[PDB]
RNA sequence: UACCCGCAGAAGAAGCACCGGCUAACUCCGUGCCAGCAGCCGCGGUAAUACGGAGGGUGCAAGCGUUAAUCGGAAUUACUGGGCGUAAAGCGCACGCAGGCGGUUUGUUAAGUCAGAUGUGAAAUCCCCGGGCUCAACCUGGGAACUGCAUCUGAUACUGG
RNA sequence: UUAGCUAGUAGGUGGGGUAACGGCUCACCUAGGCGACGAUCCCUAGCUGGUCUGAGAGGAUGACCAGCCACACUGGAACU
């Protein structure tokens, strides 16, 4: 607290790491699905959450959530991941991008389509 | 050598010329010794297009500075005006 | 760059009459002004502190027909300028060419005035100006060009204006179809219902 | 469809039994709306 | 050890004001005396009196208005651990000009306003509200 | 009049040469504290007149060696 | 003439043999829009009754504040419990720049132009109290002249 | 080419996010701890304003969302501007070198400090008063500023010698 | 959770060399010099005018534009 003390040894700024380290300051990264599976979330939530273990462009091996109802994904499927952690799922730090690369858009969506890669219903 | 020349400093299709004293090797819009006035070719009526600090120019000439053709023309015009 | 939907809806949402229609017919006969628009109009929910400010801001934006980024820019400009900030903003809003035209009485609505401005009907100091956001300076004459002088809408607008209360900061000629922007308007010249301060507060968080 | 990744590793004898002894077939206990574990600090819409 | 006499004096004054003491006494110093004089001029104390030859004692008569203390707040600015020097344009305003800042200037110890008028800065001794 | 600096002779072992620590009283950029900072300098001295802990006035000149671009003008307070 | 507004209403609990008994605590603040400011903190089993109680409390135990042209006279700190507060006078047109409860109390007071910040804890009841304290402590030029035995023109 | 004039006819030209609370905007149907959502808190187990659709609304708008990235809020490294009895935090206690700080008077010095000046602190950028593109963005004239450093002349209350 | 580093090393005298001062280099003499006000070693990094953020102080940053530096397949070398 003393000014002399500060002069002697200055205040150390809080070194904050990123919660999305495999992205490496990139908005998105491309990767290959090592395996696609479902997992049970932690309490108090009950589901079978769709998720994929991805071998990334930059050598990292992560797991990424698959948003939306139904997906075309399987092994050796080239996908784009975007970051964003799933609170329920243990170790999941990434979202797959719906409507980019091998990943298809969600079927029969009419709202929030941007998030789910769904094209305009032409009428 | 030391030269008195125009540096184009405007917009696309709207040039504004800053007359500068500079080492000739330097880039047109780059390093310069002294800015000795301005010229605006797209200047409208009722405003000063060209204004040059003549004394400084004279000093530079005395020192041994070359004058660009356009700059010389501008100087001549100024002299006529005055 | 414009709102293209129902106009009286906006007024209803606000609560007040925003002068969004000409005023040949009364607002109460043309719409349920007291009731909010939509399915849940009858319900009147209690509005938050942020909410009220936002609503006020919207009101003002609606009044002039100014979209958000432009409004923000205007606010910034007001802040930059010396004196009262909200007042400055109001003055800036007034300065808008379309608004000026409306005040004069060449447009029945401000939208109409804007349209006129767009369509090359309006000359500022003998120069045809096309932009609605043009800031009219003091001692600037603003007139209808002779091409647009034969328009029946313009005369109707003038007539409507004649019925309405005339601004002190302007001098308009009906026959000549020209108006002189005398001076930038004071706060007392403008409407008291506008709470500029709330708007100012809003843009400070 | 997608495979469920069970936390049982290499199943040797019976699969169904293994699945039963997994988070997948864990007990689901309702939170009371009235009674014991019933108190809500903040409502769903409050 | 005693490292700041001025600060100590100020503390004493504060304590007196708190405890409703009529007079506060302390070992006298030149700077201290000057400060006291300044305060008197500004009207935060009633009177100051130096008494003694070998070891003189400054005695301050404290000021009270309507049952309450005149000196509301009194804080040192420059201190031995951290010296503070300001220029004429950099001179602070206590209580938006209402309170005073005692400043040791080239031309003697005076209030901030006086310094500003003169056109000179220096060591800001204390803020008084 | 010439630009010159004062300091104490930290060492005088090397021939024709002295190292003179210069105490400068700088203010800290952030904290506002006034701190004694030191500037060690290799100084030229002909005749080896200087002792240890001696106060000396020194001036900048053309470099005489790898580290030495300063020469003494006058020695003050040569107490031991 | 008296403007009055509720800041925050909170449900509080007392635990008994049966279960919990829930009560409502309403924090209100009143002001005349000039000098007078008064906060009220009412408590009842029902919200409206609590609010009424708060209002009643606010109406009595009022405090007069020296305001100069619809704003503060000098930068002033206010402290209560964890809530440590700073508020600064500003030029006309800036609006009330204050957070939460603070904003409310200033508005009822009748100040129109302030830049204010709440440090430490931001508990409504405490913070409003702190603000009120700050307001109280803030003295006028005339008052200071009276105290120092001088004219207003001598201090400026 | 900008720019101007004429021609025809509303003609060729509106989406994106969100609507449990924070946070502006609510209902019905579908589903039934499933599917799914989610920034945090959490929502969903058959009357879901939190999932999906629809109607209605709100906010932005030729953009609107999502992610990444930095600062802000975050007085949460607190110089301004935090603390340490019990929440994280007083070395187990002492002595003591370097270091930091140091009662009072006079004189002197002028290192710190303050004042004025001189040289520099590139231009652009930022800010102020203006001018020019129909307005703006943008360009631009003049100023201010560049909180600094160096040198000279002074002031000497305070700090130092 | 890098504490000791350095023999052309630090200085001197004399020769040589540079457009120019100089361990720049060589011969001999002295035994120095730097280092907790962080030497050395390790990791990262072009620097600035500025930019972004912020009430400010600060924090982050150095695309464009302008100044300076360094590099030109990698490592060396000279000539003009
Ligand atoms: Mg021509
Ligand atoms: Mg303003
Ligand atoms: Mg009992
Ligand atoms: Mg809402
Ligand atoms: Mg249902
Ligand atoms: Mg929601
Ligand atoms: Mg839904
Ligand atoms: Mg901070
Ligand atoms: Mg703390
Ligand atoms: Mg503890
Ligand atoms: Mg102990
Ligand atoms: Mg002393
Ligand atoms: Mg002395
Ligand atoms: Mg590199
Ligand atoms: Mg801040
Ligand atoms: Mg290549």
């Amino acid at each position: 607290a003393t000014v002399n003390q500060l002069v002697r040894k200055p205040r150390a700024r809080k070194v904050a790491k990123s919660n999305v380290p495999a992205l490496e300051a990139c908005p998105q990264k491309r990767g290959v699905c090592t395996r696609v599976y479902t997992t049970t979330p932690k309490k108090p939530n009950s589901a079978l959450r769709k998720v994929c273990r991805v071998r990334l462009t930059n050598g990292f091996e992560v797991t990424s959530y698959i948003g939306g109802e139904g997906h075309n994904l399987q092994e050796h499927s080239v996908i784009l991941i975007r970051g964003g952690r799933v609170k329920d799922l243990p170790g999941v730090r990434y979202h797959t991008v719906r409507g980019a690369l091998d990943c298809s858009g969600v079927k029969d969506r009419k709202q929030a389509r941007s998030k789910y890669g769904v094209k305009r219903p032409k009428a | 050598m030391v030269t008195i020349r125009l540096a184009r400093h405007g917009a696309k299709k709207r040039p504004f010329y800053q007359v500068v004293v500079a080492d000739s090797r330097n880039a047109r819009n780059g390093r310069f010794i002294e800015r000795v006035g301005f010229f605006n070719p797209i200047a409208s009526e009722k405003e000063e297009g060209t204004r040059l600090d003549l004394d400084r120019i004279a000093h530079w000439v005395g020192q041994g500075a070359t004058i660009s053709d356009r700059v010389a023309a501008l100087i001549k015009e100024v002299n006529k005006a005055a | 760059a414009r709102y293209l939907g129902p106009k009286l809806k906006l007024s209803r949402r606000e609560g007040t009459d925003l002068f969004l229609k000409s005023g040949v017919r009364a607002i109460d006969t043309k719409c349920k002004i007291e009731q909010a628009p939509g399915q849940h109009g009858a319900r009147k929910p209690r509005l938050s502190d942020y909410g009220v400010q936002l609503r006020e801001k919207q009101k003002v934006r609606r009044i002039y027909g100014v979209l958000e980024r432009q409004f923000r820019n205007y606010y910034k400009e007001a802040a930059r300028l010396k004196g009262n900030t909200g007042e400055n903003l109001l003055a800036l809003l007034e300065g808008r060419l379309d608004n000026v035209v409306y005040r004069m009485g060449f447009g029945a609505t401000r939208a109409e005035a804007r349209q006129l401005v767009s369509h090359k009907a309006i000359m500022v100091n003998g120069r045809v100006v096309n932009i609605a956001s043009y800031q009219v300076s003091p001692n600037d004459v603003v007139s209808i060009r002779e091409k647009a002088k034969k328009q029946s809408r313009v005369k109707a607008a003038l007539e409507l204006a004649e019925q309405r209360e005339k601004p002190t900061w302007l001098e308009v000629d009906a026959g000549k179809m020209e108006g002189t922007f005398k001076r930038k308007p004071e706060r007392s010249d403008l409407s008291a219902d506008i709470n500029e301060h709330l708007i100012v507060e809003l843009y400070s968080k | 469809m997608s495979r469920y990744q069970h936390t049982k590793g290499q199943i040797k004898d019976n699969a169904i039994e293994a699945l039963l002894h997994d988070p997948l077939f864990r007990q689901r206990v309702e939170k009371n709306k009235k009674g014991k574990g019933s108190y809500m600090r903040k409502g769903k819409h409050g | 050890s005693m490292q700041d006499p001025i600060a100590d004096m100020l503390t004493r004054i504060r304590n007196g004001q708190a405890a409703n003491k009529a007079a506060v006494t302390m070992p006298s110093s030149k700077l201290k005396v000057a400060i006291a004089n300044v305060l008197k001029e500004e009207g935060f104390i009633e009177d100051f009196k130096v008494e003694g030859d070998t070891k003189p004692e400054l005695e301050l008569t404290l000021k009270y208005f309507q049952g309450k203390a005149v000196v509301e707040s009194i804080q040192r600015v420059s201190r031995p651990g951290l010296r503070i020097y300001k220029r004429k344009d950099e001179l602070p305003k206590v209580m938006a000009g209402l309170g005073i800042a005692v400043v040791s200037t080239s031309k003697g110890v005076m209030t901030d306003r006086a310094a500003r008028q003169a056109g000179l800065g220096g060591e800001i001794i204390c803020y008084v509200a | 009049k010439i630009r010159t600096l004062q300091g104490r002779v930290v060492s005088d072992k090397m021939e024709k040469s002295i190292v003179v620590a210069i105490e400068r009283f700088v203010k800290h950029p952030i904290y506002g504290k006034f701190i004694k900072r030191t500037t060690k300098l290799h100084v030229h001295d002909e005749n080896n007149e200087c002792g240890i802990g001696d106060v000396v006035e020194i001036r900048e000149c053309r470099p005489l060696s790898k580290t030495k671009s300063w020469t003494l003008v006058r020695v003050v307070e040569k107490a031991v | 003439e008296l403007q009055e507004k509720l800041i925050a209403v909170n449900r509080v609990s007392k635990t008994v043999k049966g279960g919990r008994i829930f009560s409502f605590t309403a924090l209100t603040v009143v002001g005349d829009g000039n000098g007078r400011v008064g906060f009220g903190y009412g408590k009842a089993r029902e919200v409206p009754a609590a609010i009424q109680k708060a209002m009643e409390k606010a109406r009595r135990n009022m405090i007069n504040v020296a305001l100069n042209n619809g704003t503060l006279q000098h930068p002033v700190k206010g402290v209560h419990t964890g809530s440590r507060v700073f508020m600064q006078p500003a030029s006309e047109g800036t609006g009330i720049i204050a957070g939460g409860a603070m904003r409310a109390v200033l508005e009822v007071a009748g100040v129109h132009n302030v830049l204010a910040k709440a440090y430490g804890s931001t508990n409504p009841i405490n913070v409003v109290r702190a603000t009120i304290d700050g307001l109280e402590n803030m003295n006028s030029p005339e008052m200071v002249a009276a105290k120092r035995g001088k004219s207003v023109e001598e201090i400026l």
